[PDB]
């Protein structure tokens, strides 16, 4: 651990006040749980939903697929919380989500994907990012998934879902990278400067 | 988990006897109620916090075994 | 709102897949079922005034004391609000009939019903009585599948109220 | 999210009034043509891999610049993400065609899509071209008559065309 | 496996809440659909042998190269395995027709299809076009709702293979 | 998880004393055989799909009732599970071979496999046959002298033989 | 991409610790291997056109059918795309050699390989054959440790495809 | 996170071409001098507490206003945070020194630090001064000729100074 | 515990893939530095008796006051504890030398160091300057690769203490 | 953001999403009674702060002769000034904690970040332990009754966390 964190300095959000049923039931996110793990097709749907929630449906590739966590989940030796934490502490998650972003945008993405709610304000990104800066995103992921808010909202057997009417999905608004220059890409104005390898009616 | 700590995982048997049921009824059920007994496996590094969590939840543990050594 | 088609779309999107065979079959069932439901909703729409008036009367009959001064139902405005509330309930029932799902009902009346009634000291038994009487009449106004749809949605509202 | 029935209900509720008999007649006509609508949605669903494959082939013939090194579909990962976006858009179009109301696109798919693509540095005109190419490929499968009773469905063709155009305009 | 009634019961138990209107009425629609589906399954199971042999030389027709020596199609036991596989596919199509859901075919074919095919280098296109042949043959074998049901289940299998 | 050097460290720390001359000499002798061992583990790795493919082919050639309807590996899901089990067994055998110590494999892969197999009803003796077939193919691909310098590798073959045998015994 | 040094740095950073002795020994192991690996990369770059065309012709020989009209390999455009793809594979193998890590391959080729090959109906076997040809010619073209490194990376690519 | 090798690979890929012979020569030279590079990174790592303590002593002797009540490093929590930030920046500079490219430092440490300090009310000029003091303390230890083979490490010294300078400039 | 090859196997198991070029390169980079580290361990083992004394008397020179009566270092049993502690420290430095990684040192010293020092009122500066003496004398007892290994391990233990 | 009685009450009420039950008001009223001896102790401690600080510095020197000789931390006029300043800080936050009727000021200002700072500057906790024990001995004389115990609680808390 180390020093205590700063103040949370809350803000008014729908999740903070949710005594009343949401407006639309079909827009309520599916609360996937342990009883989904017993079937086979249900287990596949749960695994897909976990990858969509954490990896965001574009990182669902056969190369990004965590085989061992899926096997452990199939056995029942693994809690859903532990499956989520293992997806967080994975080489794909780091290499695709942590690396493009600063600590702060990574914190925002992690709040939206593990806790299901957008940050209260920038000072929350600031207060959370020091856990990364000082202990690694591994300890940050453990801090989120073992935190009080995660234990209250989802628990050990529920898969995180966005605590928002879902008519405004999180993955659409937040890509894994935003407004950075990529070393493997090329600026939009630039043109390819290399072999053409063919002449198709230019 | 590379070190000797991450090895020697421990299986834990938890019973949700009436003490746990009273706490869950007063606080409320955020998830559907499950069966009484389950064997739950933990590494050494998360052993102590997990018994803290179970004891706080009021559940009484039945059995603990060392999967490794 | 919650609807057969809307649940189809939500379930498909949750698993990130296209609308498969069974899901289209559910949609087809809804499209077939629409005709009896629309006729039942139209029949309730014509008879809205007699139904709401009689429902207010039934509430007053089974609950005589509220009519007496010093109680909730006494007063001309409270009776106007009798008519307005029962009109709301009947209108939302017809909305559910047309939508072929309890989505409108939970959207408008059911969600938040309990604490609204508690805060305004509105006894749910009044509305249970009125809805039972509308159930009795819609037994007469409708026959066949349409009667079943109407009674289904009215009994859903009844369970929610109780 | 609203289908056509829920949209009519919402309008009537805003007016605070029962549904008109003309509105009920319109909803009855929609329900009656729902079987043709289901065939349209199934035509999109079953032929989806063909639609996406054809759209990709045409797009990467037109815009070689995307698949050259440094392009935005160059490494296998970015090409797979391209194909995934194409299937996502086609899937939401089928959703909207089923519902009869394009609320699904605006709510879930197109709420902030252009901002996201600008954040990712994706050429948005090329995404719009891909959507138009899926529309062109999908009209062919929708118009197919094999193994389905012949009938008049130009209304559904116009509906699918406007959903694809709505998505393309919202992206671009 | 997974079917409409299985989905209804599993969903209702997951919420711990009784079967509401939509679940009842989806089960209703399934019960009407049960009539053409069983007849379609009958018509398919009558003609299994002719369908399987037609399909296998359909494979060898569009892929002549498999039958050359050193390729997968060459060999007698290899073609026997082909016939067994096509029989499996037809049996599971019939199973899905009876169950009114792709659940049987999903759980018994689609589950881990890709990695199994890659392990033994079984090119899927063989099976896509074998199912295309079955699709064409049931296009004349069946008529009406039974035909459209068989066609949709074969389409689901083909989409899964592709 | 331990390696052979961590094993010797464990015994030495148990006894309190330091590493003896014999122990240190044996560890150095193993260490200079490290570049010896990398070639063996690389041969296990680079040919792993081939090893598992031939092992599965032979296993299903000698046993037929497994793929037979009602068999353990009959549906695609269970056949894929079988292939994935052979995958993981070979991977952990290679891990142990590089480590030179049985601790990693026995602690992580082999600790709870037999009980899980008993619970699932899978025949464990068939798994044993599969792992012997995997051993056979592993020797086949190890003994190949192509692309590497000629030398004496009997110790590595013997240790890998012991490793495969103990894995088979544990599963059985 | 991902190399030895980047693995070291990422592993240190995920625990929020300074680089200790183990990481530096791994880095030294990389820096000493760099000389043979860069020699192998230089040799493979020198032999661009011979290796690429030989691989394409090897693919054509092992799959003679693909060159027939109506197949994938027919037409000048498709053959040009074949040459381009094999050039991509060779380029990324040399990138992996220089990086002394499978990062260039894993990030550029492998990640998304199955999805793209399945979408465009490309056969992994064509590339496996081409890479086996490249592997064979590497033994002639490289001697000593450089050959070992190049074979390691080509083997990794072949295992990824299969 | 790119090292010099990955940076060269990425530029070569953007050009769509193999690595030129001159680039291979530069990378071979980098690999040859990697031994001295490892010595430098070890010197930074193994003296981190001393470097931080020296920089802190100088900084709070020079800038007394911080350690006063109402200063930014007054209570123990803020003083501890100051030392922690210095250790973080030193850690990332050592990462960059090992990698030979400052991409890691910019991406993971400095990318949004100035606005974070502004949001926290922290004198960024003082943080830049602290980083310069760390630079001086680290250059005292890097140039330690004792305990290492003697050689020309001017290039490594210049790189370490450039990373410290770039940190200081990006902060303030 | 933790070594170089231990981290190899651990990261391979985390990523869930077969051992690749990067970590096999790391393994042989470990094995090459194995024998200088073994020589370092042997040389440090031979001289253990002189070092334990030299260290404890160096501690007494650095802190004259701890020896004086009414303090903690006073007492023959406390002296023996001094010698035992230094023996443990150099033993685990030898273990880290043998295993080519700070794992044994980590596990048997660094884990829980601070709170042990806190509860028993042990001053870490004592062991820091004891290891400083040990480092100074290994400055002459070894030279070359073995000396670098011993120096790195001693300095890492010192940093852990401080 | 201090952790005092009233703040704990309101935080535990808000966490549970409910009004203040009677028990919480009971605890608040206990704090309000308790404030009077606490303010008395804070007054009788702030009034005599200078004697306490001087005595604490001298007591630390008496218990630790070795810090004074050259080559040590204590040698130096500026180090004497920082002695007095540190002990004045501790005393000031003890008085703050007395006023606030909690440990909130100590935890927030002294205790949080103590060990890292002491390690970084190589300050021995035993120096402040001795100084605080001296202050405890004196506030035995300065105060009496409930206020004496109330001051001793916070001095003890500071000593316990210095350990
Ligand atoms: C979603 C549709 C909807 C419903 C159904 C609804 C019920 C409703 N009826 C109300 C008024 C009222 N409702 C009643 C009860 C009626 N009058 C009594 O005489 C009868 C026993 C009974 C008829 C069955 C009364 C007495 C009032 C006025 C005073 C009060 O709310 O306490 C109010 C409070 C608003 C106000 O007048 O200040 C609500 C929320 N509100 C809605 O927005
Ligand atoms: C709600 C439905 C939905 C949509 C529509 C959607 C679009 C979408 N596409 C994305 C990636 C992408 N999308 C594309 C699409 C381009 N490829 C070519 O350039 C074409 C011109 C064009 C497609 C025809 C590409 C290349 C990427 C990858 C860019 C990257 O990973 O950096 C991402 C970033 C997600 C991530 O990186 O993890 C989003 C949000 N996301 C959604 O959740
Ligand atoms: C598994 C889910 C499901 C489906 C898919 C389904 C389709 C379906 N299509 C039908 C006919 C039809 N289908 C179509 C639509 C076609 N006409 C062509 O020209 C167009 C290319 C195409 C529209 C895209 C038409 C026009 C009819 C005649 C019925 C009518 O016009 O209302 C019918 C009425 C029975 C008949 O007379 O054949 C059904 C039930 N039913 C289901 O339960
Ligand atoms: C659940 C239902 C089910 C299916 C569908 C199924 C397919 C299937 N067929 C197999 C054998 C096979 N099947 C084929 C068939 C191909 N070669 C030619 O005959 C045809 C052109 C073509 C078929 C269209 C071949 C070649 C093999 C053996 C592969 C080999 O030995 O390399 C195998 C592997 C068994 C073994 O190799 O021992 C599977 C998993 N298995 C199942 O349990
Ligand atoms: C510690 C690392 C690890 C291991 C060792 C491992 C093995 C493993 N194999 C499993 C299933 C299985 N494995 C098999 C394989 C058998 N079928 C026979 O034909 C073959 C002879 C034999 C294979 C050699 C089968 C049939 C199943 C599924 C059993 C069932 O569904 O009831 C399962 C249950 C989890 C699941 O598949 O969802 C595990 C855990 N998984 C791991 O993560
Ligand atoms: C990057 C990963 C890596 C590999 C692959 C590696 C292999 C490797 N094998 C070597 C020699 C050798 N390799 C072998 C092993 C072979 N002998 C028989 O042919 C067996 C079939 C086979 C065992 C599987 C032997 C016996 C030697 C010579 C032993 C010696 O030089 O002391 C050498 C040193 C001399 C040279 O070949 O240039 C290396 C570096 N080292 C590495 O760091
Ligand atoms: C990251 C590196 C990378 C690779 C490796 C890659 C492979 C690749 N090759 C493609 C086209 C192609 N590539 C081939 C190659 C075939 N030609 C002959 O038949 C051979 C048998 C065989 C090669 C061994 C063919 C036929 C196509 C056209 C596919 C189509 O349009 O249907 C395409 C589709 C994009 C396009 O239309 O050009 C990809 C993504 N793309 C990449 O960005
Ligand atoms: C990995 C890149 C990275 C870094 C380095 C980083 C630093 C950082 N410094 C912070 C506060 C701070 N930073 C400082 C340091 C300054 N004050 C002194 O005057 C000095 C001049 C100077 C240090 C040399 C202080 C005192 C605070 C505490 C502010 C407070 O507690 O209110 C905080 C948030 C508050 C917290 O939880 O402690 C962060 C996240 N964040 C990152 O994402
Ligand atoms: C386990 C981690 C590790 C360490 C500690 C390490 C140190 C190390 N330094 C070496 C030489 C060297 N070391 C240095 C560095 C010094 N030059 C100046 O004095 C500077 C003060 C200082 C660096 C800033 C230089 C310049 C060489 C000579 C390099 C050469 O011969 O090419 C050598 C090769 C022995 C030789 O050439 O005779 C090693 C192994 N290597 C490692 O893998
Ligand atoms: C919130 C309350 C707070 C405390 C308690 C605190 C302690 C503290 N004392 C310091 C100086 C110091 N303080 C001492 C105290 C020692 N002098 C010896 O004669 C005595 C045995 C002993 C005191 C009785 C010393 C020696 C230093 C100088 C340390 C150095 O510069 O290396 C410093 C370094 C700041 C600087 O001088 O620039 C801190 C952080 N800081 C705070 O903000």
């Amino acid at each position: 651990m180390g020093l205590p964190l700063l103040d949370t300095k809350y803000s008014s959000k729908p999740h903070r006040v949710a005594s009343i049923p949401a407006v639309n039931a079909e827009d309520k996110p599916w609360v996937l749980d342990r009883y989904d793990l017993r079937d086979e097709q249900g287990l596949q749907s749960f695994i897909f939903a976990a990858y969509r929630q954490i990896f965001s449906e574009h990182l669902i590739l056969e190369s990004n697929r965590q085989t061992e966590l899926e096997s452990q989940l199939r056995n029942g030796k693994l809690l859903v919380k532990d499956f989520v934490r293992g997806l967080g502490k994975s080489e794909v998650f780091r290499r695709l989500v942590l690396e493009p972003n600063t600590n702060y945008r990574f914190v925002e993405i992690c709040l939206k994907r593990f806790l299901g709610r957008e940050p209260y304000n920038k000072q929350e990104l600031i207060k959370w990012s020091i856990i990364i800066a000082e202990k690694g995103y591994h300890a940050f992921i453990d801090a989120v998934v073992d935190g009080a808010e995660y234990a209250e909202a989802f628990g050990e057997d529920t898969l995180p879902y966005q605590r928002r009417p879902l008519s405004q999905p999180f993955n659409l608004t937040t890509p894994r990278l935003a407004d950075i220059f990529q070393d493997d890409q090329r600026s939009p104005w630039e043109r390819y400067a290399g072999p053409k390898f063919f002449v198709g009616w230019k | 988990a590379i070190t000797t700590q991450g090895k020697r995982i421990y299986k834990i048997t938890v019973s949700e006897a009436g003490a746990y049921a009273t706490n869950k009824h007063r606080t409320g059920y955020r998830a559907p109620i499950r069966q009484s007994n389950y064997t739950l496996t933990v590494p050494y590094d998360r052993f102590l916090p997990e018994m803290i969590r179970l004891h706080q939840s009021g559940a009484k543990i039945v059995n603990v075994t060392s999967v490794i050594s | 709102s919650r609807t057969v088609i809307t649940e189809v779309i939500a379930t498909a999107d949750s698993q990130g897949r296209f609308l498969n065979s069974t899901e289209l079959q559910a949609a087809f069932g809804r499209f077939e079922r629409a005709v009896p439901a629309i006729e039942a909703a139209r029949a309730l729409t014509k008879n809205q005034d007699a139904l709401v008036k009689g429902a207010v009367q039934a509430v007053f009959k089974k609950f005589p004391y509220v009519t007496q001064p010093g109680e909730k139902g006494y007063g001309d405005s409270n009776q106007a609000k009798c008519a307005r509330d029962i009109g709301y309930y009947l209108r939302f029932i017809t909305y559910s009939l047309v939508a072929s799902g309890t989505g409108p009902l939970d959207d408008y009346v059911i969600a938040g019903l309990r604490e609204v009634n508690r805060a305004f000291n509105l006894n749910p038994l009044w509305y249970i009585e009125a809805l039972n009487y509308i159930k009795g009449e819609t037994g007469k106004l409708l026959s066949g599948q349409s009667k079943t749809e109407a009674l289904l949605y009215i009994d859903h509202a009844i369970n929610a109220l109780s | 999210m609203n289908d056509v029935f829920t949209r009519a209900i919402a309008q009537a509720d805003l007016k605070g009034s029962f549904l008109l008999e003309s509105d009920l007649d319109k909803l009855a006509s929609f329900a009656k043509e729902g079987v043709k609508r289901l065939d349209a949605v199934a035509a999109l669903t079953n032929n989806a891999p063909a639609i996406i494959s054809d759209a990709a082939h045409k797009l990467f013939a037109e815009q070689q610049e995307l698949i050259q090194p440094g392009g935005n579909a160059y490494p296998h990962r970015r090409m797979a993400a391209c194909l995934r976006d194409m299937e996502i858009i086609l899937r939401y179009v089928s959703y909207a065609l089923l519902a009869g109301d394009a609320s699904v696109l605006d709510d879930r798919c197109l709420n902030g899509l252009r901002e996201t693509y600008n954040a990712l540095g994706t050429p948005t005109q090329s995404v719009a071209r891909a959507v138009q190419l899926m529309k062109d490929a999908a009209m062919v499968h929708l118009k197919s008559t094999a193994n389905v009773t012949v009938g008049d469905c130009s209304s559904l063709y116009s509906e699918a065309a406007t959903y694809f155009d709505k998505a393309a305009a919202s992206i671009a």
